């Protein structure tokens, strides 16, 4: 909740359009984590309409900063909503009020040099209450172009490359939804038919001499950047017309 | 006025969170050090129980939503982890939680054994707003210390678990607020001894009496340091030496199977062993001097 | 045993590569740079140390001459290669190698805003001043009745002090009087040399 | 000479001409399979270099003679 | 790093190799070599029968398959 | 239950008295609590003996001037207020300074008794400046706790005292500046783990490592009966 206030977040919020804006007022009697029923009353009925109004709730959805956008539902079961209120915040919203950040005891101290030329000194409780964590949803497209060579398919068998890594993928080289990647990882199995290279004779030698043999599949596939943990909440999957389908897609 | 030494005199509870323990007596030194210090240790270095692992069926992620739970399930893993839990016998326990019915699931309802203890039946975990979709997930209490993050523990722990175990920050520390204040005791003798009452603001998952004496042996242990301080040459098969076949395919008939029994052999067994009479014997000890061994070594219980 | 064998070691972080990236990080200078840099002391030097987190702990000394307050200004860091840019590093452009500006002859490194707020707080002197009449033997009393809390940051009192000067061609001379001075003016005394 | 080359620099005169005979002794402790006049104590040979320099053994002339006793010996 | 170091590993290795065997693996592959020779060409050099520098190629392949000495050869192939 | 304790402390002593101890590794966070922890009970509650009163007869205030010495009152009482002394038998042990002549009166031409072993007699107290100008004094060795100063016993002692009876600032601990700096020292998973570097630098009667044996001691005497 913001503490210290200006009279503007009771207006902002609701003029935004992120949070569920009340349309209808009347008496709640339904609200789910990803829609809210309202019950409109009798004075703002239609007689052309169902005297319903379902707010079908936004969920992690991807922004254009790579943070989360999720429209949280807040107010209580059985309580009324009146016309031009909230009824469930948005991203960075509390109870119609504009919940920018949060609220913690600050001093206007020097402790050790931490805070020497206007640099921030946190404790250990902004993350042990996990209060300053953040959602951040990102976007990789892993993209099967088309090339001369046969074009890209998405599979699992990948070589130079150990089987704990594709522990996590499918037969389609997809992770399962819930996958908690590290920094590094394969996301997406997308190996693509990469022409005969002329290989130097020292590989030639290796080659000849063990079983090593390197075929046209090449280990192109769009890991895990490095330093980014997290898991996975959708894989949207798209094809052309006339290409079948796997068992993931 | 050589040595003194305190005692837990009082332990006054005001509630089941509130505990206003102190500490008599203690000298004028003795009553601002000993605060400092048991305040700081009692702080972070608590052995505590949090909330680590959780698996609620139906979700597949952390970030999910279910139906007629009217919240986010990452919100339900904040309050998870300020949910205070007393683990007295076991390390870890998978605590499973089962609530159906609209109204608010709580922690009274939770299905338990008896080595554990909700201490905060009360607190607000979730809101269950339909009869027939139920909520239902497992509680990985882990007994650590300090705090550690998810990833941290992901970090140190490299094995094949399944999906849906949502990894929590694990709060080990249960305490909130630690206050303590120097004040004059009562002693007749000497009227210059100072008291020292500490506020212990917690939940109630620790012992404050236990706290005291958890919190002063850790600084015990930290304080012993400060007063009494201050063959796989011989494990291995024949043809790994690439010895040459022209006596290595014929000492394979009698006995072969280890590099232990080719050191032990003699030279009169090798001259009635065909190709290996003179030559190729004077090569398994070239060989032999490029490992390190020789003809004729005798080994002390190989196999 | 190979260069590709030492990247699974990398990319999966094994224990023995921090051990041995602590090995090589230290006596291998690196070069800390500010974008863009204001002047010639906006680039310069610095042996680094293994410390967690994702970002660089900048000296604060130099964050005068760098101009760079803490604003999440990007900062660039290079490595030099050989060891003749490894000693151009060390010997040349560490922090360490100048404590003036090019600029001017006053020092740029000079002790910035909070260390220089904390100096003078140090070196403050009062009227009622707690730790009145007691006579303190040099730095060391005085650090020890600061840090014991019987007395106070500021007193006016008089300190035995032991200060050298060279006069003659670099031979230091030792005397000790009393000085009416404060007790946090000994306290930097003690961080004070000799000359 | 790891926080200070400054007795280094009084006793040489310079920092260039320093730094590249240093340099120079360097190279020739990396791969050319000389021994260290100084202990080591868990350093990296670049400070190694650095406290040769700074112990009054190595120079410009003194490095001109010691490489030129060693082309005599492998030219002999 | 692999493209010169594996070819450092086989010219420490192959240099072990004290017969002619390792003159006529080098030009088998081009290793060391400008033009990369069949049997046939190797073998008007030396040995005009192509399968006795097959018979000697398949003997450096045994020599070398077995993981005995040849392990800082087998752990290129990552 | 882990309890993790440190492995190296590799003692540096640069002079006689000047051990510098490292400690390595430590938990998060006890690189502070074990500096201060430390620190504090060798500034307030360390036992040992040093003077407390003094017996000049002929000097009845600090900035009076007296003849026959070299500086002030004031200097040569701070020379007496820092000494290497240590009693064995009592407590409240009286010494006399005994100098005549002309020389520097150092540590080593006073009366000292059976119980009482000087460690540094090279300190300087006074100079005798004319020829033939003899002083005297005595010096009351009195056993204290960490530190009392002059102004905490000028108010209390209100009593009258004779011509001469002046108070010595007490340095009641046998320890000098102790301070400490809180390195970051890793292992080889942890960076959060501390090094505790205790920079101490002691007068004598008492080796500094053996000083942290005995803060040690006292302080587990403080937590004896909490296990
Ligand atoms: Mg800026």
């Amino acid at each position: 909740k913001p503490l210290v206030g200006t009279g503007m977040e009771r207006a902002v919020a609701v003029d935004s359009g992120v949070t569920a804006v009340a349309k209808r007022g009347g008496v709640v009697q339904y609200v789910d984590a990803s829609r809210i029923v309202i019950k409109v009353n009798e004075d703002e009925m239609y007689p052309g309409e169902a005297g319903i109004d379902i707010y079908n709730l936004t969920k992690y959805t991807r922004s254009n900063q790579n943070t989360c956008i999720n429209q949280m539902p807040c107010v209580s079961l059985g309580e009324p909503v009146e016309r031009g209120d909230v009824l469930a915040d948005g991203p960075s919203t509390d109870l119609g009020e504009l919940a920018l950040g949060q609220n913690m005891r600050v001093a206007f101290m020097p402790w050790n040099g931490y805070n020497f030329e206007d640099s921030i000194l946190v404790s250990e409780r902004v993350v042990q209450e996990d209060r300053f964590t953040t959602i951040h949803i990102q976007e990789l497209a892993c993209v099967s172009r088309d090339t001369k060579l046969g074009p890209e398919e998405i599979t699992a068998d990948i070589p130079n490359v150990g089987e704990a890594a594709l522990s996590k993928l499918d037969e389609s080289g997809i992770v399962y939804i819930g996958a908690e990647v590290t920094g590094g990882d394969i996301l997406v199995g997308k190996v693509t038919p990469k022409g005969e290279t002329q290989l130097t004779p020292e590989e030639k030698l290796l080659r000849a001499i063990f079983g090593e043999k390197a075929s046209d599949v090449k280990d192109s596939s769009l890991r895990v950047p490095n330093g980014v943990s997290g898991t996975v909440i959708d894989v949207q999957v798209f094809t052309r017309d006339g290409v079948e389908k796997d068992k993931r897609a | 006025t050589e040595f003194l030494k305190p005692r837990l005199v009082d332990i006054e509870q005001v509630s089941s969170t509130h505990a206003k323990v102190t500490l008599e007596p203690l000298e004028r030194g003795f009553g601002h050090t000993l605060g400092n210090a048991l305040r700081r240790i009692l702080l972070s270095s608590m052995p505590g129980c949090a909330v680590t692992e959780v698996e609620i069926d139906g979700v597949l992620h952390e970030y999910s939503t279910k139906e007629g739970v009217q919240e986010d399930i990452l919100e339900i893993l904040l309050n998870l982890k300020g949910l205070a839990v007393r683990v007295q016998g076991k390390d870890e326990v998978i605590l499973t939680l089962n609530k159906s019915g609209i109204g608010p699931v709580t922690a009274a309802d939770i299905t338990h054994d008896g080595d554990v203890e909700i201490v905060k039946p009360q607190h607000v975990i979730c809101h269950l707003t339909d009869e027939n979709a139920s909520i239902s997930m497992r509680i990985k209490v882990q007994r650590g210390r300090g705090y550690v993050p998810a990833s941290t523990r992901i970090h140190s722990e490299e094995d094949e678990r399944p999906i849906g175990r949502l990894l929590v920050d694990a709060c080990y520390s249960p305490v909130e607020r630690i206050a303590y204040n120097v004040e004059a005791a009562r002693v007749e003798q000497r009227t210059d001894l100072d008291k020292l009452v500490i506020e212990m603001e917690t939940n109630g998952t620790i012992d404050p009496e236990e706290a005291i004496r958890r919190a002063a042996t850790i600084l015990a242990e930290q304080l012993e340091a400060f007063v009494d301080l201050r063959d796989p040459i011989l494990l291995r098969p024949v043809d790994d030496l690439e010895l040459t076949v022209r006596s290595a395919n014929c000492l394979k008939a009698e006995a072969i199977h280890y590099i232990g029994d080719l050191v032990q052999r003699t030279e009169v067994e090798l001259l009635k062993t065909p190709n290996l009479g003179k030559k190729s014997l004077t090569e398994i000890k070239d060989v032999l001097a490029s490992r390190g061994l020789s003809l004729g070594m005798r080994l002390e219980n190989w196999p | 045993t190979t260069i590709k064998a030492a990247k699974k070691m990398v990319e999966r972080e094994e224990a023995v590569v921090w051990d041995i990236l602590d090995e090589v990080i230290r006596e291998h200078p690196v070069l800390l740079n500010r974008a863009p840099t204001l002047h010639r002391l906006g680039i310069q030097a610095f042996e680094p140390v293994l410390i967690e987190g994702k970002a660089i702990q900048l000296h604060p000394l130099v964050c005068a001459a760098y101009n760079a307050d803490f604003d999440g200004d990007q900062m660039a860091v290079h490595v030099p290669l050989t060891l003749e840019a490894q000693l151009e590093a060390r010997a040349l452009m560490m922090s360490t190698n100048n404590i003036l500006s090019p600029a001017n002859g006053e020092p740029i490194i000079v002790p910035s805003q909070d260390v220089v707020l904390g100096l003078y707080y140090m070196t403050r002197d009062c009227v009622n001043a707690k730790g009145e009449g007691m006579v303190l033997t040099g730095p060391k009393e005085a650090e020890r009745l600061y840090r014991s809390g019987l007395a106070s940051l500021h007193a006016r009192v008089k300190v035995r002090i032991t200060e050298y000067e060279k006069d003659a061609n670099g031979e230091l001379v030792a005397k000790t009087s009393l000085k009416d001075t404060t007790v946090g003016r000994a306290i930097l005394w003690m961080i004070v040399p000799k000359g | 000479a790891r926080v200070t080359v400054q007795d280094a620099v009084e006793k040489i005169g310079n920092r260039f001409d320093l730094v590249l005979v240093a340099a120079r002794r360097a190279r020739q402790m990396q791969v050319g399979g000389k021994d260290p006049l100084v202990p080591e104590e868990n350093d990296k040979t670049t400070v190694i270099a650095l406290r040769e320099i700074e112990e009054g053994l190595i120079n410009n002339q003194i490095l001109d003679v010691r490489e030129r006793q060693e082309q005599q010996e492998q030219e002999a | 790093a692999t493209t010169e170091s594996l070819r450092a590993a086989t010219h420490d290795v192959l240099a072990g190799l004290t017969a002619r065997e390792a003159k006529v693996l080098r030009m088998r592959f081009g290793i060391d070599m400008n033009t990369d020779y069949t049997l046939e060409e190797v073998g008007k050099q030396f040995d005009v029968t192509r399968e006795r520098i097959r018979q000697i190629e398949a003997k450096a392949l045994r020599k070398l398959r077995h993981p005995s000495r040849s392990e800082v050869l087998r752990s290129f192939l990552d």
